[PDB]
């Protein structure tokens, strides 16, 4: 099965730098049934990236997500205090998987 | 106004059974697709139970096989999700979410979620 | 006077332009419909557009999220050849998500299918009266060509599917006379998949390719006479048609080819002529973006990669869609052949452009037995618009 | 060719859509006119909608405050089946707050009601030539049914109110041949409260179902002939049809059933099928919100409260209005029975939610015997819009 | 009915106003096309006004740099005479970015070029039906009219011209019957220019002033027969027609007349009545400002600068552009003379205003036998409109 | 430009008689409803009189009846109210305010009101 | 977003040759005219070669006759300079630049450059 990790455990920055999260398959997909979603403390889940490049409507510019194959990246480009969550890759080709996620706090 | 608004969380001793509803606003369920996540605590998140727009339950996690039953009501605009016998190891938060699919490109995403509710197992 | 029959395809060398709509260049400060699937239909006097609305105008608040296809607002609506969109321009026909439609000589047959998910339901008219209704048989989404029919001898033929979209589905021939179906044929055709059939008069009976979009690379064909008795195979070059697709390679006309990049596909065509075989496709492998036309004379019996010319329509920087296959009759022109047509649908927004909305226009081209000429004819509206930002 | 009589109804199933404007969709960025009230009439040609326009534009600052009915400004104008009222597309009609129209076969006859509350006019043309006018008789509003008259045997029927609300009211019937009138007749119901009835052709009679805005929350229904003789009474069914209403249980066909709802109430209708009766209704017993039609097999001779099959139109969440009825005839269709249709208006705008405007749009069906579906096409525009900030 | 032949043009004194668009003063809140080289045809029932259209509306962000005549998304489209050519008034034509098109009585014959610089292609339509395609032989720019074709006992007659624009280039005659190419003729010029010429039937041949682009400042003239048999010549007179151009002095009517300004040219006119001619020309000897109509007596024998009479159309503080020729004949009037009638262009924007489009408008006057007038009928737009800013 | 202007106010002896009126502008009396309502010294709004817009007086109020006859005038858009037997009790300030009455709905409300005009009753 | 891209810059011995590329996006070489153009270190400009919208190669500068070829494909609007026998008379920046001929007024004037590419020629 696609067993998803998602690296690095934790993630320390200032506010004003650039960040990428990598996502990481066992075995190759065979589509791009990738998404990213984003989870702040007290909030259900918010999508932000769909088909692992196409984004979702009403979401700020400096996110964006790239890869392919076994191995996947999000990045933000210009981080700003109000983006520190939990990220999370999910797949829902087949079969249906979540990762373990990445956490992001302040410096 | 989409929105989604799930009910029936509280505390049951082990052994005993739940029924969880999602209600919904500003759609019909006759074109959508449907799912119950879960997230357990100090965990990531857990896919539980996908059902189509037309009624086929396509998929249940292994872990809730056997003993959970999804099932929904399109005049009420309803989603309902029994569960029975339970563990210490259900205790969580529960959300119903929504995604779709294309006849040309398919299957989008989750892009709508409800609030959550709770449900803790113990003595 | 109705369509006869008999008559066979025209000797061509190449395409000549037809027409062209620049909708969305004037919807920018116009007011144009949001549209999608557009196709043409020719009679014995005129030429229309049909196309698929999703309710909303282009440059609106209301044209949100409109990637998504089938909901309770999408119309089929038409209007002249080569004219934009206006709601001042346009002729309602029917209520749908999926549609088709054509023309018997005097008069012309609409269906359309809309309702839920799984007990969809199709509605055929003649003229603007309701006459006949189909429902779903399979209990899942039930689609049709979303492309001209056939109508010749007072008879008109259309295909319809039902089932999974990456499965085994289930495929009926329907067989109506001005309005009501007088017969259906079940097509079986195990390890098949047919979708978006484009279908044109040859000799005596129809023609048709399709689309797979469980595992093939290249095109499946049905061919069928009035008694609803049907052939059925695949291409057999080596110069594969879908979108995806792989490199040329060997290609085989009893079963599909796979190699990797089966999965999902576009509405496409193909026209026969005797052992060769005029092949419409797009420019890239892994994208919708460009078209060009390949003449293969060897292309219906053989399997090799070789070909003998190729004429461009649109180069390989901008998009394309969904392209389709019309003709036109000795009853309009006047001669003993049927001419060849086509046309391309071009496609804005997402999921590939940063919007919130997607329409599509569309080039229309017919073909002739003369001096022809290879350029681009591009879509060039700027994107993105006011309401995105 | 004029429409013949002696022809029934047509056997039926169920209903399949016909048509939708998605009016206020399209308003928000184009020229459409503020509507209501809008019915559909069909002739030996051509099916058209007929409207009632507040003189406005929508999205505009004429459109404040139009949720008034009388004023010197409203008029009546038609345009084809499906398409926006805009300024670009309608005809003009009549001048008038109150209006009808039917057809004969080759032409068309409207009515139209304009002048103060005290002696109003009734102007009566028939191809856009004045032939006949005329003028109240009690002193107070006078009023027509809003949808369609029946013209067979080149002579047409009405049926038109004057008098109070809630109270005693009076009644004329109306036969005009080629524009002009050429009798009337007092209908003496004392009791009864007839208002914007709508009426349908059968056998050689004319059959109306109307609304009761003094004590009823059923229906009150007349029947008559060439001679003006009539018949009358209630809907006989325990499943009531009147907005607002009280919980079903028994009914009555010789006066009101009250049971503390009877006040106030919509334009609705019903068709009989010999002993059967369908009933046009909507969902919640308080507001204008949902739609169904219901088949009641023992409706017109029995007052209990069973069915045999509901069929679902709009759902309980979104806002509907008033519903007329309609027919197609044999002339048109080529066959031995009349096709029964039904409109559903959809309201928008005040007093309900948070605008300076109402308008409506339509939506439109036909009986078929064949499988059809339930569903819901509601309205689905996003208010408020920009004038209203 | 055929427009027959022998009929001679017919005795005029004045010229008379025909029509106006007003069509940049209404693209100002309006929608309106950019269109540019807009001419007049007439046929046995109607008189219509083709254009060429850019692709865009008028202030729009679309129309940024539209100075620019080759590129893909030029169109002709046609409108009746005297209306704004709106998205709503317009009928699609072809698809070209030169072209010309006539009547022969009952129908519509257009000529449409389009594709890459070096291998452009021209394809005939009859009716909307493809008939015919011509392919460029010189591979170079092949240009045509850009005003009406003449088409007599049902046989259309036109001119094309291929290679440099400052040196020799090469024309043929294309002879034409219901759509499709019956013969052509090579034109043996040396030391001529001919371009966009201007082609009115007299007598049993067809006469046709055209333009020099290379080193003349009179008009080059050519007259044919249905043989395709040829002469050849330049306007005799020493009053200049084209723009730029020297001071009145001596002419010749066997070559080029240089003077220092015969570089570049505009589009043009002049009647022929036996030894007199009808002069269309500007009133500024550097820009294209103003118009009058000079009456020359001798202008086609004699060499002399003296005339007999001069009428003013726009004076000499407004924009002018080209101007063209058309006819309307005895078969719509009812005479046994041929009315000859003229049209000018009026051009606002780029290269001589502060915009970032170029777009212009018409005027169109007949010839009469009777009391007329001189006045001025400029264009009157207040630019720049708001998208300048 | 809506808007009403009452006159006629003053000071009038016990027994004696007024009338006082009510000039409208913008519209017309021929579609809408008129109404008379006052308020006293020191006290809150009584309704007084109200006249149909087919001219009808459909009610007056028990403390002024018999003694105040409401009557209106539609060639030059006005309205009167003529009272007669002035008691000491009627000291007050009046307004003309207008409703109307739609035949799907039915009566809204008193949505224009005019500036009021004074009279007093005294010695 | 119409822009040109240049490539193939760098140093050369005495006497050898070179092959410089420029690419375009946004529009066609079908329709538009194409140049080279050069800047000298601490010199003005100079205009090196000039091609048609038809293929044709209407001019070449003196310095440069003979020993440069101005070359372009359609299929991949690419344009390429090969140069040959280089001299230290050749160290400069090159520029492809376009502009437009109308049959109507003519000959606009160059109105996009690239940005340009470095060679130099030593020991
Ligand atoms: C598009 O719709 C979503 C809700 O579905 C909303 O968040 C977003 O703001 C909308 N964008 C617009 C109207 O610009
Ligand atoms: C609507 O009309 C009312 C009454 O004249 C006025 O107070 C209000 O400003 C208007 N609202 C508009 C035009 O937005
Ligand atoms: C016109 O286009 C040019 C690019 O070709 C751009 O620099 C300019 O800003 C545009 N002007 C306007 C007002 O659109
Ligand atoms: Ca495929
Ligand atoms: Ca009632
Ligand atoms: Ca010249």
């Amino acid at each position: 099965e696609v067993v998803l990790t998602q690296s690095p455990g934790t993630l320390s920055l200032s506010p004003g730098e650039r960040a990428t999260l990598s996502c990481r398959a066992s075995q190759s997909l065979g589509t791009n049934y990738l998404a990213w979603y984003q989870h702040k403390p007290g909030q259900s889940p918010r999508l932000l990236i769909d088909g692992a490049s196409t984004r979702a409507i009403g979401i700020p510019d400096r996110f964006s997500a790239s890869g392919s194959g076994t191995d996947f990246t999000l990045t933000v480009s210009r981080l700003e205090p109000e983006d520190f969550a939990v990220y999370y890759c999910q797949h829902y080709g087949n079969p249906y998987t979540f990762g373990q996620g990445t956490k992001l706090e302040i410096k | 106004e989409v929105q989604l608004v799930e009910s029936g969380g509280g505390l049951v001793q082990p052994g005993g059974s739940l029924r969880l509803s999602c209600a919904a606003s500003g759609f019909s369920f006759t074109t959508y697709e449907m799912n119950w996540v879960r997230q357990a605590p100090g965990k990531g998140l857990e896919w539980v139970s996908h059902i189509s727009s037309r009624g086929l339950v396509i998929y249940y996690a292994d872990s809730v096989k056997g003993r959970f039953t999804m099932s929904r009501d399109t005049a009420k605009n309803s989603l309902y999700l029994q569960m029975d016998s339970l563990t210490v190891a259900d205790t969580a938060v529960y959300y119903c979410a929504r995604h779709y699919f294309d006849r040309d490109w398919g299957y989008s995403g989750m892009d709508l979620w409800g609030q959550g509710t709770t449900v803790t197992v113990s003595s | 006077v109705h369509y006869s029959s008999g008559r066979d395809l025209c000797p061509i060398r190449g395409w000549a332009p037809l027409s062209k709509d620049n909708g969305i260049r004037i919807g920018s400060r116009g007011e144009v419909f949001v549209i999608r699937e557009p196709f043409i239909s020719c009679s014995i006097s005129e030429c229309r557009t049909f196309f698929l609305t999703q309710g909303a105008l282009l440059n609106d608040k209301h044209s949100n999220g409109t990637v998504k296809d089938r909901s309770p607002f999408r119309t089929l609506m038409s209007c002249p050849i080569g004219v934009a969109p206006s709601p001042s321009n346009s002729r309602f026909e029917s209520v749908a998500w999926s549609a088709t439609a054509c023309s018997d000589g005097p008069g012309w047959l609409t269906l359309g299918i809309t309702g839920p998910d799984s007990t969809a339901v199709a509605v055929l008219k003649y003229n603007g009266i309701i006459t006949d209704t189909l429902k779903s048989w399979k209990g899942n989404i039930m689609r049709t060509q979303e492309s001209e029919c056939v109508c010749q001898d007072e008879f008109c033929y259309t295909l319809v599917t039902d089932g999974p979209s990456d499965a085994q589905a289930f495929y009926k021939i329907l067989k109506i006379r001005k309005g009501k179906i007088v017969s259906m044929k079940d097509v079986d055709a195990t390890g098949f998949h047919f979708e978006e059939c484009s279908c044109y008069p040859s000799g005596t009976e129809i023609e048709c390719v399709c689309r797979d979009n469980w595992r093939g690379s290249n095109r499946p064909w049905i061919r069928f006479n009035s008694d609803l008795d049907y052939q059925i195979g695949y291409v057999c070059s080596g110069i594969f048609g879908d979108n995806p697709r792989p490199v040329d390679g060997t290609g085989s006309c009893n079963g599909p080819v796979n190699n990797g990049k089966g999965r999902y596909g576009v509405k496409g065509f193909s026209f026969r002529y005797g052992d060769g075989v005029w092949i419409g496709r797009t420019k890239s492998l892994e994208s919708r973006s460009g078209f060009e036309m390949v003449w293969d004379a060897n292309g219906w019996v053989s399997t090799d990669k070789d070909s003998n010319g190729v004429q461009d329509i649109i180069d390989n920087d901008n998009w394309s869609g969904y392209s389709g296959s019309f003709s036109i009759r000795g009853e309009t022109t006047g001669k003993n052949c049927t001419v060849p047509c086509f046309w391309v649908e071009m496609i804005r927004g997402q999921p590939k452009e940063k919007t919130i909305w997607t329409s599509g226009s569309s080039i229309a081209f017919c073909g002739v037995n003369s001096d022809t000429t290879g350029w681009s004819w591009p879509d060039g509206a700027l994107l993105p618009f006011d309401i995105d930002k």
